[PDB]
């Protein structure tokens, strides 16, 4: 997926998880790539623990900056 | 010629909107955002700042440096495409 | 390629500021001064301190790369 | 990219007619033709701006010298 | 230059001892270089308080701007 | 648009001045633009603008000898 | 440009069509392409009309319901659930 | 004129004199407030003066919402939920109306954080223990009606009440 | 050359340690010179948490504080 | 005239300096390093931390940003 | 011409539109209408290659015959003409338009500004040098 | 079974009365089951519903075929879901033949089934 | 007005500056400046380090100071 532009395409159509500095993990789809890795997030939702939360987000575009871990699961998506 | 800068055309058609950002700070700013470098130095019209705890502040303008910051989020108006 | 310029840093020079450094202190000054840079020169400044009280800055010299965060007090048109 | 300069359109070729002929590649949400007012017509020439640069890439590649009204219509890049 | 001492004691088949910004040491031999000074260990012994607790690593990679701090033992013994 | 205003009630604080004034000033139309000021020789003073020269004259007309903090205001 | 004097009947492929003998020896790779896509995979109305080209093509036209077919269908739901909150 | 989805959109959105973030509605003939969801509490302040509202009711859940201005309108009701939809409102001026009882203020009393108002022109202030009954309510309250509240009548209140 | 190592080193199974006292097990498939790190089968076991398992995990490789090599592995040739 | 560091340094070069790292902790070594990225080497040193020494050591790889203090 | 006949000759006359672009700043000694360093040094780094021309500046009826710089910038250039015209131009890649200074009843030889910048004085085989104001364009020397 | 409404398609299909003529209420109605990952079988019949209406529209034709190849990607390209797939981009040309990329996406489709015999002759057609 | 020209009239003049570091750090200190470079490094002089854990003043003599561990320069004020 990193940079890779081929990874990135053959990735697509799939569920993808993002686990970030601040140890908020985040779920987004994403049909875009920078090889620089910067790709925009869209339908996400955001998990937290103090207790644990959940909230709804707008979209997002991501810098690879922040990104500590990612994996990616899912059943395929429309279009 | 020119081909570069696919996440700055995103980001030039993010202008105008509003927009969410984090700092290395770690408090999170709102604002309308009319700005873009190529250095990822960027300038924020109108906006608002907000700590996990209970403050919040208003600022009209603030300008953010490309190399020492965390990343911002773009408007959903990016899903037209 | 093409690439960008640098802003148009004239449109808001020379007006009155706040600037926040990190650790929670507060400075308030006046601003002109560019560069290539980015470096910032500040002039007829003052800072509030979080445990203490107040002191007076005089035409001070800023490293680019530390510090850029401002609040304007008067309204652009 | 995402800015299309578009001509060689005959002089029956309105706005929406491009705007027809256009979205065929991609979203089109404007065209512009400027018209020259001394004949009272237009110059053959109109600008198209896309929302994706990828869009207006299969809106170049696939309509450049495309044929409208059976003339060779050109698409090109904004200098 | 600083390389003088890398290239000497990386000759005399020395091993090096590390410590960290805050809980971990390292102890390893050395094959890599550019001027950065990322590093390949070998022959790793890890040991950390979280009660004294003892791991042994035999080869590890170590990148050079997650970059820690330095100790040399020469009476200790030779492989 | 201008104004110079003085004599005014000496405790009303700066924002409570501005925002007292401005739900005067928004109950009489659509004029936000206000600059206050509370030090010892700017006391008593304020700069208003207004939107339009007729929500001025009956802004004005109501504004001139409004009792406002115990004292009547005058405008100038 | 100059390669518009040499399109002809030939590029357009009206005087190429005549032989035929190619259909056999395509049959023949295009059977193996089928076999080796399946080998590679197992491990993971009508109507009938002259074609474009003269050869027979099958059209299979979707049959659907109109906005007739539908707008009368969610009518009865709706009104279902209106009745069933004025009550409960 | 309706208060509909689309008139949100053309109708300016700008930030006011105190950096606040405001939503322009005055005089759009609104019968009655309706559709301000879809601005989803993202203004800190509305303002809907001039307009023909009959009634003060039917507002979303907002917790931004610092300031509302509703000086004018024709409000004749008030909804008792008023306090869940705008806990936070902090400013409600309604300058000019017909509020009649002091049964209209109990709804505006359950907001708890409600701390400026006006009242001028309306027929309430002509109703017997209109001043008093105001300081017993609202305690937190620090301005009422372009006025100042003294700590002895609040001693005064509360020997009448008492 | 150091980025034939980067390159090179595929297929074998690593643990992998995190600037937050975290520890990862997975083995890597991917081919690419720029220390994209892609793993496969892969446990995880966050400091101060219980282990768990991932089907598939990417690191950004310049985030890891350090990579724990396997034993047979001779780092040697692949460096050059 | 001010002078630059470079030949600065070349007076300074073989004498002994006062170090101290952003972390807090305080060395005393020779040094003898030019470099781009400016870094700096230190042999036989011995060790002081707030004003009192700890241990005398040996060789020590350091990287220039931790590092900033050099003086005598 | 002296004083008085040159006044009713109209020597002189204004004819831009942007005199004013979002604030009433100076237009002569700030580029405002570009990003770039406002005053700039004498060498940025090693010189290179030259590259293309921007445009032919077509419109005027004669010759160009002197060449001289602004202080601390190379934006903005002033041009000395054989049509007893001084007229200033924009070189970063603009073809913008700028203010026209005229008053000389033969052609202007040299210019030099005053070390201040806002004036400038010329020198013409009329034997006169006559004194503008940049910023106001009128002639009282 | 071919008959069946929801409530959260009912304000949706009554938009589409209303508006007989904005490819964007059949957008609203599609876009939001998009996000709600939801049977083939329906969003088929949601897109050849619009695509009767707006016959010339080349996103909804280019994203229904984009769809129509994503969801039949699970099955082995000699079975006859990918043939229904050629079929509709055959029903799709008899609006768009004039946009290549309906042509070059039917070119590709035919060559991911491995024939040839007449792969040859969409591309003469092309 | 620009930092490297305003360092040539603090050096000129020996304005007494103070300097803070950035990242993790807690240390503040006072001095005399005599250095030039377009890089902004710095040669300190006649200097002073402010304790913050104690508020107690240490003097320094001669030192060197990397202008990218630098953050504001001024003229100094006394805190106690």
């Amino acid at each position: 997926t990193i940079s890779k532009n081929n990874k990135m395409m053959a990735h697509l159509n799939y569920r993808m998880k993002i686990i970030l500095q601040d140890g908020r993990t985040f779920i987004g789809f994403f049909k875009a790539f920078d090889k620089h890795m910067n790709i925009l997030l869209a339908e996400c939702e955001e998990h937290r623990q103090i207790g644990e939360e959940k909230r709804i987000l707008g979209l997002v575009l991501v810098r690879g900056e922040h990104i500590v871990s990612m994996t990616v699961d899912g059943p395929p998506p429309r279009d | 010629m020119t081909s570069v800068g696919v996440p700055i055309k995103i980001l030039h058609e993010a202008e105008g909107h509003m927009v969410t950002l984090e700092t290395v700070t770690g408090e999170v700013y709102r604002g309308k955002l009319s700005e873009a470098e190529d250095n990822m130095n960027c300038q924020l019209a109108e906006t608002v700042v907000t700590f996990r705890d209970g403050r919040s502040h208003q600022l009209d303008n603030v300008f953010i440096r490309g190399n020492k910051i965390r990343f911002m989020i773009l408007p959903d108006m990016l899903k037209n495409a | 390629m093409s690439k960008t310029h640098p802003p148009e840093l004239k449109k808001y020079m020379d007006k009155e500021m706040d600037l926040k450094l990190n650790g929670n202190r507060r400075v308030s000054g006046i601003l002109r001064g560019f560069d290539p840079f980015m470096n910032m020169v500040i002039d007829e400044a003052v800072e509030y301190q979080k445990d203490g009280g107040s002191v007076n800055l005089g035409m001070t010299v800023i490293r680019g790369n530390s510090v850029v965060i401002m609040e304007p007090k008067e309204r652009i048109s | 990219k995402r800015t299309l300069y578009v001509g060689g359109f005959t002089e029956d070729v309105t706005e929406k007619v491009l705007m027809a002929a256009f979205i065929p590649f991609g979203d089109v949400v404007a065209i512009s033709i400027p018209m020259d007012y001394e004949s009272g017509k237009h110059r053959g020439f109109g600008f198209v701006e896309f929302d994706m640069a990828e869009d207006a890439a299969m809106a170049i590649d696939n309509m450049n010298e495309s044929e409208l009204f059976g003339k060779t219509i050109r698409v090109n890049f904004a200098r | 230059g600083p390389l003088s001492i890398l290239t000497n004691s990386v000759k005399n088949n020395h091993q090096v001892l590390i410590n960290c910004r805050n809980n971990k040491k390292l102890l390893g031999r050395v094959k890599a270089f550019d001027r950065h000074c990322n590093m390949v260990l070998e022959n790793v012994k890890e040991m950390w308080t979280e009660v004294a607790k003892d791991r042994f690593i035999s080869k590890m990679f170590l990148r050079g701007d997650s970059v820690i701090l330095v100790v040399k033992n020469p009476l200790a013994q030779a492989e | 648009h201008t104004i110079y205003v003085n004599n005014l009630n000496e405790k009303v604080k700066k924002d409570e001045l501005k925002r007292s004034l401005h739900m005067v000033f928004t109950q009489f139309g659509e004029i936000i633009q206000l600059m206050s000021f509370r030090k010892e020789k700017m006391r008593g003073q304020a700069h208003i603008v207004f939107k339009e020269v007729s929500s001025a004259s009956n802004a004005l007309r109501a504004l001139q000898g409004f009792p406002f903090y115990g004292k009547p205001m005058r405008i100038q | 440009a100059d390669l518009l004097r040499n399109i002809d009947a030939h590029y357009f492929g009206y005087l190429d069509d005549e032989d035929g003998r190619l259909i056999p020896l395509e049959k023949l790779i295009e059977e193996k392409n089928i076999e080796r896509i399946n080998k590679e995979f197992a491990e993971k109305q009508e109507s009938t009309v002259i074609g474009e080209d003269g050869r027979p093509m099958t059209i299979r036209h979707v049959l659907l319901p109109t906005q007739q077919d539908i707008e009368e269908m969610l009518l009865e739901q709706k009104k279902q659930e209106l009745m069933a909150k004025y009550l409960d | 004129v309706r208060l509909t989805t689309e008139l949100f959109a053309e109708r300016p959105q700008f930030v006011n004199s105190v950096n606040m973030r405001e939503i322009n509605l005055r005089g759009q003939k609104i019968p009655v407030i309706e559709n301000m969801g879809v601005t989803r509490d993202q203004f800190d302040v509305i303002d809907l003066t001039d307009n023909d509202i009959r009634k003060l009711d039917n507002f979303p859940t907002f917790s931004r919402l610092n300031t509302l201005y509703l000086h004018n309108n024709r409000i004749n009701y008030i909804a008792p939920d008023i306090a869940t939809k705008l806990p936070n409102l902090k400013t409600l001026a309604l300058t000019n109306n017909n509020i009649c009882e002091l049964g209209d203020i109990e709804p505006l009393a359950e907001c708890k954080k409600l701390e400026y108002v006006t009242f001028i022109g309306n027929p309430i202030t002509h109703k017997d223990n209109y001043r008093m009954y105001m300081i017993y309510k609202l305690p937190t309250v620090r301005v009422i009606d372009f006025n100042r509240v003294r700590l002895t009548e609040r001693e005064a209140a509360k020997k009448m009440f008492k | 050359k150091l980025v034939r190592f980067l390159m090179k080193l595929s297929h074998e199974t690593v643990n992998i340690e995190l600037k937050n006292g975290t520890q990862v097990s997975g083995t890597i498939m991917g081919v690419d010179v720029a220390m994209n790190t892609h793993l496969r089968a892969v446990s995880m076991t966050v400091k101060n948490k219980e282990p768990v398992k991932l089907d598939t995990l990417s690191i950004r490789g310049n985030n890891i504080r350090y990579i724990i090599l396997p034993d047979p592995l001779a780092l040697d040739t692949l460096l050059i | 005239q001010p002078v630059n560091p470079k030949p600065f340094l070349n007076s300074l070069t073989g004498k002994f300096v006062v170090c101290k790292l952003k972390w807090g902790m305080e060395y005393k070594g020779v040094l003898v390093a030019v470099d781009s990225y400016m870094n700096l080497q230190l042999a036989h040193a011995e060790e002081y931390i707030d004003g009192n020494s700890q241990g005398n050591l040996g060789e020590i790889l350091i990287r220039c940003n931790n590092v900033l203090y050099v003086g005598g | 011409k002296e004083d008085s006949e040159q006044m009713a000759e109209e020597s002189s006359t204004l004819h831009l539109k942007e005199a004013e672009d979002y604030q009433g700043r100076s237009f002569l000694v700030p580029p405002s209408f570009t990003g770039v360093n406002l005053r700039e040094d004498y060498v940025p780094e090693r010189c290179f290659v030259p590259k293309k021309l921007v445009h032919t500046y077509r419109g005027h009826n004669k010759g160009v015959n002197f060449l001289q710089w602004f202080p601390k910038s190379a934006h903005l250039f002033l041009s000395c003409s054989m049509d007893t015209k001084i007229k200033l131009w924009e070189v970063y890649d603009r073809q913008r338009v700028v203010r026209t200074y005229a008053g000389h009843k033969l052609p202007v030889r040299e210019v030099a500004f005053n070390n201040e910048g806002t004036e400038f004085l010329s020198a013409s085989f009329d034997r006169y040098v006559k004194l503008w104001d940049t910023e106001t364009g009128q002639v009282k020397q | 079974t071919m008959k069946g409404i929801s409530s959260e398609d009912v304000p949706f299909e009554e938009d589409i009365i209303r508006n007989p003529t904005s490819v964007n209420c059949w957008q609203r109605y599609i876009d939001h089951k998009l996000q709600n990952k939801s049977p083939a079988k329906q969003m088929f019949l949601i897109y050849e519903r619009a695509l009767a209406v707006f016959e010339r529209s080349y996103k909804l034709w280019y994203h229904y075929l984009k769809y129509r190849e994503s969801t039949i990607v699970n099955k082995c390209p000699t079975d006859n879901s990918w043939r229904a797939l050629c079929d509709t981009y055959e029903r799709c040309l008899m609006r768009l033949h004039k946009m290549p990329r309906i042509w070059i996406c039917y070119c590709e489709v035919m060559i991911k089934r491995g024939l040839i015999t007449e792969t040859r002759r969409v591309f003469d057609r092309a | 007005v620009q930092p490297v020209n305003l360092i040539f009239r603090y050096l000129q003049n020996r304005t007494r500056v103070q300097i803070w570091l950035y990242e993790d750090v807690t240390h503040r200190l006072e001095g005399y400046i005599i250095g030039f470079d377009e890089f902004m490094n710095v040669v300190f002089d006649e200097a002073e380090e402010v304790n913050m854990k104690t508020k107690g003043r240490n003097k320094i003599g001669r030192i060197l100071l990397k202008g990218d561990n630098i953050t504001l320069i001024h003229a100094a004020q006394q805190e106690a």
